[PDB]
């Protein structure tokens, strides 16, 4: 039962941050403001 | 007779640097309540600033401690110096800690027979700083799995500074997988140690003690039952 | 632009483990109420 709540809790975090970049993509194409945020996928890069 | 402990300490000034000297052991009727610790460390302020290098090392049936540290102390924020511990477990997995930390570097991993080597290296400086949190898999000690990164870079041209903060779903889901694999791995260990103890002593396994516990049950219940039978007859016969 | 970049994020997002967006729902609710409203009396060009 360990294994099993293990396996299907690495399942669904894959499952899961692919939707999460998405979602925070579309957020950052919302606006432009002089703070510059760049998203990629495992990475986020902020200028200040 | 049964049971003899030694308990020795001993402070000592030697002009220049302070020793301190710590012995401890236990004689005992039980094979795995027997052991012996022991650690050393000499202790000198030199104008102020401290060098300090100690030895504590453990013995024991089920294992063996041993651990190094060497480096100086200068004011209250400025240590330099290495620690090692390293760890030899017959009854369970065996480890091996190492400890650096420079004026510019500060590096510590562990190397675990089952988990792999768990490391985690900050280098500093005016201009950047540099974090980096990684796993090796315990089947590929030759590569380093970045569970997280951060770099902080201020830019020496303009004002800007850039915050670049990684992460691998790949390392996250390694982790994930050896840590799931590790659990027989610790259940059997605990499971053969219990059952060791309980053969040093009696003789008997853990499933064993459970077998003859069922088994006086048993012959208790029966015990009762006979007698509670047995009365049915008294009474009767009495009665009558 | 406000309203697409809104409907980018529902469409680009969901729950792990389920594939359907949020939108369908939408959608069907809005069917449910479009059938609803032709069912009601005293219909208008505005209802259409």
């Amino acid at each position: 039962e360990s294994k099993r709540l293990i396996d299907l809790s690495i399942q669904n975090y894959h499952t899961f941050l692919i939707y999460i970049t998405e979602l925070l993509k579309k957020l950052q194409s919302t606006t432009v403001m002089n703070p510059y945020m760049k998203l990629a996928p495992g990475e986020l890069t902020i200028i200040l | 007779p049964v049971y003899n402990a030694t308990w020795s300490a001993s402070l000592k000034n030697k002009a220049d640097y302070v020793e301190t000297v710590l012995d401890s052991t236990c004689s005992s009727t039980v094979q795995f309540l027997e052991y012996e610790l022991n650690v050393l460390g000499t202790h000198k302020i030199e104008d102020g600033t401290l060098a300090s290098k100690t030895k504590g090392t453990f013995a024991h049936r089920d294992f063996s401690a041993e651990y190094e540290e060497d480096g100086k102390y200068e004011g209250l924020q400025e240590w330099e110096g290495k620690a090692h511990l390293n760890i030899k477990s017959p009854a369970f997995t065996d480890l091996h800690l190492r400890y650096q930390k420079d004026k510019k570097g500060i590096s510590t991993s562990a190397a675990s027979p089952a988990v792999g080597t768990v490391g985690m290296d900050m280098d500093e400086d005016d201009d950047f700083s540099k974090w980096n949190f990684y796993y090796s898999p315990q089947s590929s000690p030759d590569k380093k799995l970045t569970i997280f990164k951060t770099e902080l870079r201020v830019r020496e041209s303009d004002e800007e500074t850039q915050i670049k903060v990684n992460w691998e779903e790949e390392a996250a889901s390694g982790l994930l997988t050896s840590l799931k694999d590790n659990v027989p791995k610790a259940t059997g260990v605990l499971y053969d140690y219990v059952n060791k103890y309980h053969w040093e002593h009696t003789g008997l396994t853990l499933r064993e003690v459970s077998s003859k516990l069922r088994r006086n049950l048993q012959n208790n219940a029966e015990w009762v039952y006979q007698g509670a039978i047995r009365q049915i007859d008294d009474i009767d016969v009495r009665f009558q | 632009k406000s309203l697409h970049m809104y409907a980018n994020r529902l469409l680009d997002h969901r729950v792990p483990q389920t594939d359907m967006t949020f939108r369908h729902v939408g959608s069907k609710l809005i069917v449910a109420m479009s059938s609803w409203l032709q069912k009601a009396s005293g219909s208008l060009p505005y209802t259409q």
